């Protein structure tokens, strides 16, 4: 009867994947959890956002959890042609590790803005990360620098591309032409 | 192990504990002291947990915010003392 009035719940507040899979990594003392998405969910369309929910079997405490959200697009070989949306969300993990271990579940928001009946705003749980320090000591999850170069796993580029500090600059040469910038990229900073 | 001060220990192991520092002043070899200096407690917690896993059964942790049950207990004696003495 109990697992009859959960499925009844679920179907009380309410079918195509809107998000195909969830990952996280542990870069130095932030967890980074990201999901990619799929045709249907339309980031022009829909504000999203990434919730992260501590289990409060582990959480006897008011410890408010704070996460910082970041979108990521990226072409597929553009050298029709595949895009990457993907939606991560970054937090700190020592307020987590107090138990040696913590299951958060992971909650994609969806709000939609043309609409302003504030009418359909969806969510969608997508996962569920367990972490622990077994985890960690055995790697698997972490990203720490020169061994780990040859990136061949992409969620460790998301995960890079969602922890770090970002800033975009335009550049513009009004009397030279601009070449030196494959250069400087290439041989100074000997990129791959 | 740092020559110059060799209190103080440098982890040399090559992922996620590289870079940390130790000091273990073993007074009264039973009850010892050791202090943790770490870029994030992230690694703070990774190295007790190897270290809980290594130690005996009835080895009890503990931590100190301020300062070591022994000087605390000898500092409460002296100042009481003072004070008595100024009593009398």
């Amino acid at each position: 009867i109990i697992s009859k009035s959960y499925k009844a719940l679920i179907n009380l507040v309410q079918s195509e994947q809107l998000v195909e899979k969830i990952w996280y990594r542990v870069i130095d003392d932030s967890l980074v959890v990201g999901v990619k998405t799929t045709s249907s969910l339309k980031l022009s369309l829909n504000d999203v956002t990434l919730s992260l929910l501590m289990d409060q079997a582990h959480d006897s405490r008011f410890r408010l959890l704070k996460c910082q959200n970041r979108v990521i697009k990226l072409s597929t070989n553009p050298f029709k042609k595949e895009c990457v949306q993907i939606i991560t969300a970054v937090t700190s993990l020592s307020p987590l590790l107090t138990f040696s271990k913590f299951c958060c579940t992971v909650l994609l928001q969806i709000m939609e803005r043309e609409s302003g009946n504030c009418p359909k705003d969806r969510y969608v749980v997508c996962g569920r990360v367990f972490l622990s320090l077994e985890d960690l000591s055995t790697g698997k999850y972490l990203l720490t620098f020169p061994k780990k170069k040859p990136i061949e796993h992409m969620e460790d580029l998301f995960a890079l591309l969602a922890a770090f500090h970002k800033s975009c600059f335009q550049i513009t040469s009004p009397g030279y032409a601009l070449n030196s910038m494959k250069v400087w990229l290439l041989e100074h900073m000997k990129c791959e | 192990i740092i020559k110059e001060f060799p209190e103080v220990y440098f982890c040399e192991r090559p992922g996620s504990f590289y870079g940390t520092l130790f000091t273990w002043k073993q007074r009264t070899p039973f009850e010892g002291i050791l202090i943790i200096y770490s870029r994030n407690q992230t690694v703070m917690f990774q190295c007790l947990h190897n270290l809980i896993r290594i130690l005996p059964i009835n080895c009890f942790l503990k931590n100190l915010k301020s300062g070591s049950e022994n000087f605390l207990i000898d500092n409460m004696a002296f100042t009481l003392e003072k004070e008595l003495v100024t009593l009398s």
